[PDB]
DNA sequence: GTCCGTGGTAGGGCAGGTTGGGGTGAC
């Protein structure tokens, strides 16, 4: 229910170092 | 992980590792997805070419964790298994298909910074996110070539096209599997390796900010090898199967 | 257009099970 979203990120608007990589190979 | 990296603190928290008790070893990672549920894939519980088979009692899991060598007070957290199940469909001579289990710890785990579950994909997870050249992120603890790294690693890595990952081995492929990394001129290296089984292999949802597990680290041929790519078990083809155990015997 | 259940990893059998769906479908 709360499931896939890291307190110490997601849960805090932060990113971590690479995340972003993952979003542009969507694009 | 092979051309991977150290993570950061809490990048993972549904990370787990699975271990035997005597002797001591790191044998796999795992993932947790429940309190009470934890994720891996087969062949590190059973596998009778080695005459591997474990039982509840033989092993031990350990969430949290960031630090292979040290314990880790009020961070990680220990547990037993009550019950070990392996896909009745799990195919440990010819090519690992469907190379996934679950593991019911004896009590639940509380949350925190540190331990955290993962979301498992539906049919629109699926339909949106298994795509080639989409990349995801694999983790553990396991061989960085084919010593041992202090610190969860971690690496991404795209989705490989289906008949490049048939063609790149002789092993019979399957649908219960998937392939990625990087083909030999992209530049970019990185693999999963030995230790690494079990592991998860995510993508963060661009439409939810969610992480989902998409594939268990399974199989390989060396690690991080030109044209050879590493396999995994395919998470969604096996939802209904993950849902009726965890209904069932919950 | 066609194809993915009768042993196989394995029993008792022709369903259905914790398991033969329907999809990143492959071909
Ligand atoms: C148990 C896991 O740690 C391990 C993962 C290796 C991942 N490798 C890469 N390059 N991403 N799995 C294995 O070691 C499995 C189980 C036993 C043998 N095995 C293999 O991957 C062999 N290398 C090849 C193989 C043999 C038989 C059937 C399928 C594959
Ligand atoms: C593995 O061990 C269990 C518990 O001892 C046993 O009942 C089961 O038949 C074994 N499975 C094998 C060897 O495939
Ligand atoms: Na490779």
């Amino acid at each position: 229910a709360d499931c896939g979203l890291r307190p110490l990120f997601e849960k805090k608007s932060l990113e971590d170092k690479t995340e972003r990589e993952l979003l542009e190979s969507y694009i | 992980i092979v051309e991977g990296s150290d993570a950061e603190i809490g990048m993972s928290p549904w990370q787990v590792m699975l271990f035997r008790k005597s002797p001591q070893e790191l044998l796999c990672g795992a993932s947790l997805i429940s309190d009470r549920w934890v994720l891996t894939a087969a062949h590190c519980l059973l596998y009778p070419p080695w005459d591997k088979n474990f039982t509840e009692n033989d092993l031990l899991v350990r969430i949290g964790k960031h630090s292979r060598t040290r314990y880790e007070r009020n961070i990680e957290k220990i547990s037993m298994l009550e019950k070990i199940y392996i896909h009745p469909r799990y195919n440990w001579r010819e090519n690992l298909d469907r190379d996934i289990a679950l593991m019911k710890l004896k009590k639940p785990v509380a949350f925190s910074d540190y331990i955290h579950p993962v979301c498992l994909p539906d049919r629109e997870t699926a339909a949106s996110l298994l795509q080639a050249g989409y990349k995801g992120r694999v983790t553990g603890w396991g061989n960085l070539k084919e010593g041992q790294p202090s610190v969860l690693q971690v690496v991404n890595l795209p989705i490989v096209e289906r008949p490049v990952c048939k063609d790149s081995t002789r092993i019979r492929i399957t649908d219960n599997m998937f392939c990625a990394g990087y083909k030999p001129d992209e530049g970019k290296r990185g693999d999963a390796c030995e230790g690494d089984s079990g592991g998860p292999f995510v993508m963060k949802s661009p439409f939810n900010n969610r992480w989902y597990q998409m594939g268990i680290v399974s199989w390989g041929e060396g690690c991080d090898r030109d044209g050879k790519y590493g396999f995994y078990t395919h998470v969604f083809r096996l939802k209904k199967w993950i849902q009726k155990v965890i209904d069932q015997f919950g």
